[PDB]
RNA sequence: GGGAUUGCUGACUGAUAGUGCAAACAGUACUGUGAAGGAACUAAUGAAACUGGGCUAUAAGUGCGCAUUCCACCAAUACGU
RNA sequence: ACGUCUAUUGGACCCGAAACCGAUCGAUCUAGCGACGUGCAGGUCUGACUUUAAUCAGGACCGAACCCGUGUCUGUUGCAAGAGACUGGGAU
């Protein structure tokens, strides 16, 4: 009877029917382009007068190892 | 398995304005996947030989960020990326009959398409590698030039 | 976006290269380092060095008590702080800018019309009013207000006159010979947090304001000498909205709580800073 | 660089790189962190190769696209391309680093393991 | 082997980002990587400055 | 006057009356989420997507 | 009373029947603003209506796959293979 | 007791109302209200203010954009489950 019970019983009932988006998933995957949804990005920043402004702190760094040249372990084991 | 939850365009619109986060961790093991699609033959062997083009198209996934794709290809290719535009398509519909006739119809998992312009790497700067005629004479001859045909319709045989 | 311990490096750092004390370091590298001042080094080596360079061009300008005693000249580039005082200084024909670039950082901006028409008409709204000079050496770093880039000459004329009309120009002569940050406050403000000052600490009858205007006229009179010797004795007292208007009450109670009624606590509030610690309970 | 992606670069001429098999759990639970950590990014560079390499070709993956392109279940000549089942491989070994990754987080005791869930 | 990856906090060695993940809990970053974030806006407005 | 053409289209007001949101700020509106749910709806309001 | 496994259970039904659905995706396509309503479609065989032309004018065997009971190994108490 | 035929209670040989009682969903059509914003070509008359002057009023008049639908004709499984043509009414 309480709202977060109702919305994971729709998850649940969601989760059979799931994979390539086919059916009414196919309509319903144009409402991307109607109500302009905020898709799974990380925020960087915040808007003080208009101006976007990135926080320094949170531009993406990747942690890549010192040489991946001539290091012994390949993507595929011998059979 | 756990997978894509249904959203909801009011649950985005009342719980909306996602907030940045405090702290910003160095990525090890990062989940990130780009692609590049179909070159010109000679654009194929302009990589071929010191692996270089100016612009380069990538397929990648919609969470992904301008700042991400940059600092990506900078850090894992050793390239040096000058700007990176963005454009989110959607995925193409695809139908495929059944043995009664139904119309299942699909939806490719959408996209995102950067374009991104490189910059020379260190001293071969001179890769850029581009008589004259006067532009009155181009739009004199552009405007005396015979016109388009209509587009034909696919019933018409011309 | 500091390097976890680049506090540490910083402050052995500053130790390392240039001449200062570590106490003072220490307020670069922390104090004045959550904003306000860039926290790179080969950077505040620089502009440190470049303002040091600014001593002899300057006859009262001392680097290191001026940098100390307002940190945000150093966020600024150097050419444009021996810009700004030497134009400012130019409007300003007087006390040399070197003893007061150490006092005022609002001038590194908006110099020209700003700080000396503003000065200008601050001196001459005191001296129309009972015989105030107004030397600008009195002035602290927390006088940003009524020398900001957006208040005007006129605004400051209303704002004097609103407080010699706010409290009688005797106590506002006795009030402005200490702390002019009194002037930082707009007038409708000002009534505002006075009026709020007159209700809660009311010595003529309750916590309402007793004796609505022979004797009642007296005891009014009263509560305005009352509530302007404490702005004379202390002019944080102005800064109570910031917690509420009516919370004035409940930090006088919590004050009060102790030994007895209000009476004895008027002849005590004036005698000492008691209501500072209960504010700060408060905040 | 941009030839790490460009193409196999072994493929236009009649050869094939890799003829082998992915990583197992097994033998990846005796790697330590580092080593999973260079095998991590040499694998993603490899899986963005595959996907780039079956882009150029029109090929689908996963076994589900080919359903949605009307193409037969096995019997196409298309499960059988190289690049299809070393993309399955890279995918199978990007998928057991991440789970030996949080068995090892959920094998710890200290708050190290609420750091150890921050970088994975 | 889990002989090591004991806490260590203070495993810095003091490299500008390169002690941020060992101080987040790390052999080598590469130079690429350190590239990529510019470590040169700030150095240049100081080099004219001081020009 | 020629009737038929009741259905003026706006996704602003779809989504404030058949949403989600309004479903749920109701008791009867839950339930009538959960009839929805004990049919077996594939789509259970207008402005579902993923 | 209710929710899932098993039925050497059925003088129950056998694709206009039996659940609304035996099916690649049935509470689907589709209808409706919405709550809500809600189909058809198995594999062979190929009746009639209908429309053109023509005319008239030996209740058995043999192979496989299991189940029952014998046997010999059994957890040794229902059979375990 | 079985078999058959009637009878009673059940929906009780089948199909068919207008109904009544509850509690879901609907002001995206339409009626009223509320908040914010926008529009009213060209002229005509009357009253007022100021005039070395680039202002206002009238449920004013004629008339486009716009709103409505008086009369006639066409149409009547229509272009349209209420439309078209020409005349019309309002248009600070
Ligand atoms: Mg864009
Ligand atoms: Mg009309
Ligand atoms: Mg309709
Ligand atoms: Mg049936
Ligand atoms: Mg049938
Ligand atoms: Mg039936
Ligand atoms: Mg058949
Ligand atoms: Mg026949
Ligand atoms: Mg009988
Ligand atoms: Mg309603
Ligand atoms: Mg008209
Ligand atoms: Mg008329």
């Amino acid at each position: 009877i309480g709202r977060e019970a109702v919305v994971d019983l729709i998850q649940q009932s969601a989760a059979k029917q799931s994979g390539i988006r086919k059916g009414w998933q196919v309509k319903a995957a144009t409402w991307v382009k109607r109500v302009h949804v905020d898709r799974g990005d990380v925020k960087v920043g915040r808007l003080e007068g208009g101006e976007f402004q990135v926080l320094p702190h949170l531009r993406p760094r990747y942690f890549v190892p010192a040489d991946l040249d001539k290091f012994q372990l390949k993507p595929y084991v011998e059979v | 398995e756990q997978e894509t939850r249904l959203r909801f365009v009011s649950s985005e619109w009342r719980s909306g304005r996602p907030q940045p986060p405090e702290r910003r961790i160095p990525i090890c093991f990062p989940n990130i996947t780009l692609q590049m699609m179909k070159l010109t033959p000679e654009q194929m062997d302009q990589v071929k030989e010191t692996g270089w083009l100016r612009e380069v198209a990538f397929k990648t996934t919609p969470d992904v960020t301008k700042l991400e794709i940059a600092a990506f290809l900078q850090s894992v290719y050793g390239m040096n990326v000058e700007r990176v535009s963005t454009i989110n398509y959607l995925g193409r519909r695809r139908l495929a009959i059944s043995r009664n006739g139904k119309r299942l119809w699909w939806r490719e998992d959408d996209w995102k398409k950067a374009y991104v312009i490189f910059r020379p790497p260190a001293g071969q700067e001179h890769l850029l590698t581009r008589q004259q005629r006067p532009v009155i004479e181009q739009i004199r001859e552009a405007a005396r030039a015979p016109r388009l045909p209509p587009r034909p319709y696919p019933w018409e045989r011309r | 976006d500091w390097p976890p311990g680049y506090e540490a490096l910083l402050q052995t750092y500053l130790e390392q290269e240039l001449p200062l004390s570590a106490e003072e370091a220490s307020t670069l590298v922390a104090a004045a380092k959550k904003g306000l001042l860039p926290g790179s080094r080969s950077l505040i080596r620089t502009r440190f060095m470049h303002i040091k360079d600014l001593e002899p061009r300057f006859p009262g300008f001392d680097a290191r008590a001026a940098v100390l005693g307002e940190p945000r000249l150093l966020r600024h580039a150097a050419d444009k702080v021996m810009r700004a005082m030497l134009v400012f200084q130019d409007h300003w024909p007087s006390h040399p800018v070197g003893p007061l670039m150490g006092r005022i950082g609002c001038p590194v901006i908006r110099d020209p019309a700003g700080v000396g028409h503003r000065l200008y008409a601050l001196t001459r709204a005191l001296k129309t009013d009972l015989h105030y000079e107004l030397d600008p050496h009195r002035l602290t770093p927390e006088s940003e207000g009524f020398l900001a880039s957006g208040v005007s000459p006129f605004e400051l004329e209303a704002r004097v006159s609103a407080l010699v009309t706010i409290f009688g120009r005797e106590g506002a002569g006795r009030l402005l010979d200490v702390s002019l940050d009194v002037l930082t406050y707009a007038p409708r403000d000002l009534d505002r947090a006075v009026l709020a000052l007159r209700e809660v600490f009311s010595a003529a009858g309750d916590r309402g304001y007793g004796r609505h205007s022979p004797e009642g006229a007296a005891a009014a009179a009263a509560d305005r000498g009352y509530v302007t010797d404490l702005a004379v004795a202390w002019p944080g007292v102005l800064a109570l909205p910031g917690r509420l208007g009516g919370a004035d009450g409940v930090a006088r109670l919590l004050a009060r709580v102790r030994r007895a009624g209000g009476a004895r606590y008027r002849g005590a509030v004036g005698r000492r800073a008691l209501l500072s610690e209960v504010l700060e309970r408060p905040e | 660089d941009v030839e790490n992606q460009g193409g196999l670069a072994c493929v236009p001429k009649p050869c094939v790189s890799s003829t082998g098999r992915g990583w197992k759990v097994e033998e990846l639970r005796l790697k330590s962190w580092q080593d999973l950590h260079k095998l991590w990014y040499v694998s993603l560079k490899e899986r963005n190769l595959l996907l780039t390499e079956m882009g150029l070709k029109h090929i689908p993956k996963d076994a589900a696209h080919q359903v949605m392109r009307r193409i037969p279940v096995g019997a196409a000549s298309v499960e059988e391309d190289p690049h299809r089942l070393r993309y399955t491989e890279v995918q199978n070994t990007l998928r057991h680093i991440r789970q030996v990754l949080e068995e090892r987080a959920a094998a710890e005791l200290v708050p190290k393991l609420r750091r150890e869930m921050l970088e994975v | 082997t889990p002989s090591a990856g004991f806490p260590f906090r203070v495993r810095n060695l003091e490299r500008i980002w390169a002690e941020l993940q060992p101080d987040a809990d790390x052999x080598x970053x590469x130079x690429x990587x350190x590239x990529x974030x510019x470590x040169x806006x700030x150095x240049x407005x100081x080099x004219x400055x001081x020009x | 006057g020629n009737r038929g053409n009741t259905y003026q289209p706006s996704r602003r007001k779809r989504v404030n009356r058949h949403g989600l949101e309004k479903r749920l700020s109701t008791p009867q509106g839950r339930e009538v989420l959960l009839r929805r749910l004990r049919k077996g709806r594939w789509r259970i309001t207008v402005d579902s997507f993923r």
